[PDB]
């Protein structure tokens, strides 16, 4: 909710260095503020929540300083870390020196706890359309941190001063920009810190910043219970599951597998290792998967291993239903792992053609077929301009119609063709599709429509590359096909009759049971419904 | 809990016997005869009483024929094929054997001795015989789950 | 390979429980399991290698592997016995062996008749499967084997009967506490004849099921039909609470390319069977029998022809003006990952497809959508940032771990604007990551190299990228006020530029 400033009054050292894994210029100091140190552990905190949803929004932080604001972005384009970082670090960029600024809490103490769920104007959607929520909010946050300083009350002075300053100017109590006026709350917090040193730090010390918030602490070792026990219950009860795999084939690397596979199924960990190859059949389509949210998000096999993995395929070395041992992939926003087949799916010896078309697809040369870049240019955009103008319309119904008229069916393969298979097929969409259309292409297509029926056995100058001798009916089939030129969706290529004269052919126990019996009944006769005095006239039409 | 009986044929006359019985939501037709002497539009029973311009199979679950006389089974092919009743028709084995020939004789009479603009044909008589289920003497058949 | 966790106790050869496990002896239960699961065993478990070998302390792989498909019941039917009795190595040891020598992902059918009996006093060893809460002294050990495995339920003793001596909790809290896979399969109370096959009956009809789903783009005229149904798959929960349906707003849009696609997260097996049919949409006829009918051309997916030269992928239209990013393997025709998928919905826009909900420039734009070295362009659309292997990776669990992650992300992210191949790929991935994360290593080594490269490289770009450094020192010096008017932050750096006239 609220974070204290970066006052250098209290400081402590944990001997934190860079852990090298492999085995002249000045070196920048590793000095960091207490607020920065507390914020730096928030990445591991989000790992527990990442199991529920890996593609959801992240959590930022704000503090009281010269740039005392709760400015945050919730737009789709701003959802990434590229744009939201500049708003969370508005109090000052990283520069090692003595900064006298932002020490005073009088810079501003209004709109303080509005940096975890408040919306901004960067998006054109509403609160309901975004995520809404009531008291229980998935985007809500609290204050939990385990750092080292002189004392927990050192950072409370700035918060107390800010609270006093805010209370001193409470005239505009019923005025706010967009968010609610926070008055009081209670915050439940947990204890977790990185391993590496003994417990030479506070064990049951709690820090309070305002009279409203007063946390309590207890003695609970991190890692052994915080990660090995809490995460197990936090994963299985959040519609997810975790698996155990080898970290370094021969920092723990954890794979991801759903409980559906386990349901449908019925001291160093050993796992197989394999390297990717350009030509190898070992990757398939993953029908199911799970999101990997391990605590060791910065382990050794995270960047170097994925360096030689840009092809996107995986390699599995089965012993002698193949089962994978480990997988590594970076999706940009979250790390995900996939498991092998578990249900009755044909994965081994699947329906692979392994012959014919699919590999030799070069009928559409890129020499002059690039004219489709205009008619089928509808693609997603990440950064718009100030304004747009030209020949266009709203992207609600015009785009779909334009794409349907332009790229509904654009297949091009030499496996089989009997409609446009002609030596004069140059008038196809590769060059015919243009903004400035001409009737010459239409006339050429109309001529080729009759030409294909006229001649079909000869080979074109371009490289072409029920018993036998059935080619006699091929001419009749071509003539029949040419008749249907003005059919389907070919208005420009439609031809009625051009040169057909030369060589082309022509064509209460008694209550309940009674109610039960009457309830299940059948439709009534029309005459009985229309009857009068239990009698009806027959043959009324006469 | 009522038994509703509506004889729309042979109520107070002899001929065109066709009686509707609704006993427990099971609507059965007790005969499908035809009248003799009437020239047109009254030979066959009034089937508009059973919500005409609709499927009769939904309304009726069983059609029963007593014997092969024309005043008890004469309108059967017209009824079934023309008005579209594809449900079961129950009749004894001799009734099944002797019914179509009587219909064929009357069809010959209608096409030769009279007009036949609104009458049925031999193929349409044979089409009706397909839906027939023969029932033996004292054979308690189960036409439905509860109706026997 | 996978090993069935059989109890190595001497009581395993004899019946289970103190007086009776369920129905008759173990032979009857084995016979019932064989009779009921024979149809499922002959069709779904033909490749599961399980051996009914003898063991002294725990299940071990000693006998050669064999293709046991209908001999699962024989493991608990007149099985051999050994002169050994190890209660502490029955479940914990077998689970550890499975985790180590067989892994957490392997087809294992742990179905057998075992006593599963604790001591006659203060000797209940509940740490085999309930190490999370009970017996916390071993919580840091490999137990309770948090990995996918076969369900082992011991409903031997009745909860009502065992409650007399206050020992009901020990016997009952065995099946439910075994990793909590989906649901608690634990029955407390009297036993019946049908209870023998109850454990094995959970997957009688869970092998395959028909479905109705077609993958296509817009309307088309050669759409592929998928007769057989795939396994269940869902990306979100609100959109798929019931079986999938089809709407009346089909549309086709988006560019298909493999140059800037990479391996995206896919969880939908929407395979398109390769076949050609008319507008009616019939079957058309769809040891391999596909070759005979495969001589004629087939459509399949859009990436079928490009799966070899470029390894393209098949896209599924998620909706009008809102799409996603799919992926496919480099294989040509073996598998090709011919199944489209869409990223799961969330508060942020797409897991790896970027912002596909905003339609802007189509063809005319300042930056060419084609790209030069797989840079940021809308052809195909992708996220603005790169993967964690390259840069923009936020992984801070320990100070040393955070420093290592920052160094790895900022190893090649500090690139000066000298090469056009990566001018707009990671230009903003160096300074922002170094400053926000407070990485001393990046600010020391990477930042100095980047500054030297920028100084050496030409700086004759537009005034936004070049002239902005003249007043930067003045802006920093005059930032003493700290007011909201002294800082402006509405949008980040973008490749597009305004069209204002120079006056
Ligand atoms: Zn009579």
């Amino acid at each position: 909710v609220f974070v204290v400033d970066h006052c250098p009054y209290m400081a402590e050292s944990c001997r934190q260095h860079v852990e090298f894994d492999m085995l002249i210029i000045p070196l920048a100091p590793i000095s960091k503020s207490l607020w920065t140190c507390s914020v730096e552990s928030s990445m591991e905190y989000c790992r527990i929540m990442y199991d529920i949803f890996p593609f959801k929004k992240l959590v930022n932080f704000i503090v009281s300083d010269s740039g005392a604001h709760v400015l945050n972005s919730w737009t789709q384009e701003d959802q990434n870390l590229q744009e939201l970082m500049a708003a969370l670090a508005a109090v000052g960029p990283p520069n090692p020196r003595a900064d006298p600024e932002c020490c005073s809490i009088l810079h501003g103490l209004v709109a303080a706890v509005e940096t975890l769920c408040k919306i901004t104007e960067y998006q054109h959607e509403a609160r309901t359309l975004l995520m809404e929520n009531a008291e229980r909010v998935g985007n809500r946050g609290r204050i939990i941190c385990i750092t080292n300083a002189k004392s927990d009350s050192h950072v409370r002075m700035l918060e107390d001063c800010v609270q006093e300053t805010i209370h001193e100017h409470n005239k505009l109590a019923a005025n706010s920009d967009h968010l609610m006026q926070i008055q009081k709350c209670e915050l439940v917090l947990i204890h977790t810190y990185p391993v590496g040193e003994d417990s030479l730090v506070s064990d049951r010390s709690k820090k309070e910043l305002s009279p409203v918030l007063t946390s309590e602490v207890h003695s609970v070792r991190a890692g052994r219970h915080l990660a090995t026990k809490l995460n197990i219950l936090v994963q299985q009860h959040f519609d997810l599951a975790s698996t155990t795999i080898t970290n370094i084939p021969m920092y723990d690397v954890e794979l991801l597998h759903h409980k559906d596979a386990h349901v449908d199924f019925l001291e160093t960990i050993t796992l197989k290792w394999c390297t990717p190859r350009t030509n190898n059949i070992e990757l398939h389509y993953c029908t199911g998967a799970y999101r990997i949210s391990p605590v060791d998000v910065n382990s050794r096999p995270s960047s170097c291993l994925t360096n030689f993995l840009l092809n996107g395929r995986s390699v599995l070395l089965e012993q002698p239903s193949k089962v994978i041992s480990h997988m590594l992939s970076s999706h940009g926003g979250e790390i995900f792992l996939h498991v092998l087949s578990s249900s009755r799916s044909i994965l081994e010896d699947p329906p692979s053609i392994s012959e014919g078309c699919g590999g030799r697809v070069t009928d559409y040369r890129i020499t002059d077929f690039g004219e489709f870049m205009r008619e089928n240019r509808l693609t997603p955009f990440l950064d718009p301009r100030y304004k747009i103008d030209g020949s266009l319309e709203v992207p609600l119904e015009r785009a779909k119609d334009q794409l349907e008229k332009h790229t509904r069916y654009w297949p091009m393969i030499i496996s089989q063709t009997t409609i446009f298979n002609m030596q004069a097929v140059v008038p196809l969409a590769s060059v015919i599709v243009k903004e400035s259309l001409t009737e010459e292409d239409v006339l050429n297509c109309q001529k080729t429509i009759y030409n294909l029926v006229d001649m079909e056995r000869k080979n074109d100058p371009l490289p072409i590359s029920p018993k036998r001798d059935e080619q006699y009916r091929i001419m009749w089939n071509e003539l029949e096909t040419l008749v249907r030129a003005h059919i389907n969706n070919s208005e420009k290529h439609q031809r009625v009759l051009e040169c057909l004269m030369a060589c082309r052919s022509k064509p209460s126990l008694w209550s309940n049971r009674i109610n039960t019996a009457n309830s299940r009944k059948h439709q009534e006769f029309a005459g009985r419904l229309n009857s009068v005095n239990n009698r009806a006239e027959l043959y009324q039409h006469l | 809990p009522e038994i509703r009986v509506t004889p729309l044929g042979a109520g107070q006359d002899v001929g065109r016997s066709c009686i509707l019985v609704s006993i427990a939501g099971k609507n059965v037709m007790l005969d499908c005869g035809m009248h003799m002497g009437f020239n047109d539009d009254r030979r066959f029973p009034d089937f508009s009483y059973i919500t005409q311009n609709g499927r009769l199979t939904d309304f009726l679950d069983c059609v029963i024929i007593s014997h092969f006389h024309l005043d008890h089974c004469g309108a059967l092919p017209y009824f079934s094929e023309m008005v579209g009743y594809d449900g079961p028709i129950y009749m004894t084995h001799p009734t099944q054997a002797i019914c179509p020939i009587l219909l064929e004789d009357y069809r010959k009479i209608a096409v030769d001795k009279k007009g036949e603009a609104n009458f049925f044909t031999s193929q349409m008589i044979k089409d009706c015989m397909k839906k027939v289920v023969a029932v033996h003497l004292h054979q308690t058949v189960q036409v439905d789950d509860e109706l026997e | 390979p996978t090993v069935v966790v059989m109890d190595v106790s001497l009581s395993m050869t004899r019946p289970v429980s103190i007086e009776g496990s369920e129905e008759y002896q173990r032979k009857h239960l084995a016979a019932h399991g064989l009779t009921m699961l024979f149809e499922h065993m002959a069709t779904n478990y033909k490749l599961e290698f399980t051996a009914l070998v003898v063991f002294s302390s725990l299940w071990e792989l000693m006998v050669p592997f064999t293709r046991d498909y209908n001999t699962l019941q024989e493991a608990l039917s007149n099985m051999d016995d050994y002169d050994k009795t190890c209660l502490e190595s029955a479940l914990v040891g077998v689970c550890n062996i499975v985790q180590q020598e067989w892994g957490g992902a392997i087809p294992c059918q742990v179905v057998l008749v075992t006593d599963g009996c604790l001591g006659i006093g203060r000797g209940s060893l509940r740490h085999s499967l309930a190490t999370q809460n009970q017996r916390s002294e071993s919580n840091r050990f490999p137990l309770p084997f948090p990995f996918p495995s076969k369900l082992y339920i011991m409903c031997m003793a009745n909860l009502e009967e065992l409650q007399s001596t206050d020992s009901l909790e020990c016997l009952e809290r065995l099946i439910d506490l075994n990793n909590g896979e989906g649901q608690i399969f634990t029955i407390d109370g009297p036993l019946c004849l049908k209870n023998v096959q109850s454990m094995f009956g959970k997957l009688i009809d869970l092998a395959y099921t028909p479905f109705h789903a077609v993958l296509k783009c817009g309307h088309l005229t050669a759409d592929v039909q998928v007769f057989p149904r795939p396994e269940p798959f869902v990306v979100d929960e609100e959109i798929d609470p019931i079986p999938k349906v089809i709407n009346t707003d089909l549309e086709i849009v988006g560019f298909i390319d493999i140059a800037d696609i990479s391996s995206p997260p896919v969880l939908s097996r929407h395979l398109v069977l390769p076949i050609a049919l008319n507008k009616e949409g019939d079957e058309v006829g769809t040891n391999s029998a596909n070759q005979i009918a495969g001589k004629i051309p087939n459509f399949c997916v859009l990436l079928h022809g490009s799966l070899k030269v470029e390894g393209m992928v098949a896209i599924v239209q998620l909706g009008p003006e809102w799409h996603g990013m799919l992926y496919s393997q480099a294989d040509s025709k073996k598998k090709s990952n011919l199944m489209m998928s869409l990223f799961e919905p969330g508060p942020e826009p797409l897991p790896w497809l970027g912002k596909m909900a905003q339609l802007g420039p189509i063809s005319d734009a300042k930056e060419n959508p084609y790209g030069e070295d797989d840079n940021k362009s809308p052809f195909p659309l992708q996220p603005k940032n790169k993967r964690s292997y390259a840069q923009n990776v936020t992984v801070w669990i320990k100070p040393s771990g955070l420093q290592t992650d920052v160094q790895k992300i900022l190893r090649n992210a500090r690139k000066l604007p000298e090469k056009t191949q990566t001018f707009y790929k990671e230009l903003n991935r160096l300074r922002k990551a170094a400053l926000a994360f407070g990485f001393l290593d990046l600010l020391k080594g990477v930042a100095d190299m980047l500054e030297r490269e920028c100084t050496l490289l030409p700086e004759t770009a537009h005034p936004d990228a070049a002239f902005q450094l003249t007043h930067a020192a003045q802006q920093l010096k005059l930032a003493s006020t700290g007011t909201s008017e002294y800082a402006a932050y509405d949008q980040n750096i973008t490749p597009l530029h305004t069209d204002f006239s120079g006056s």
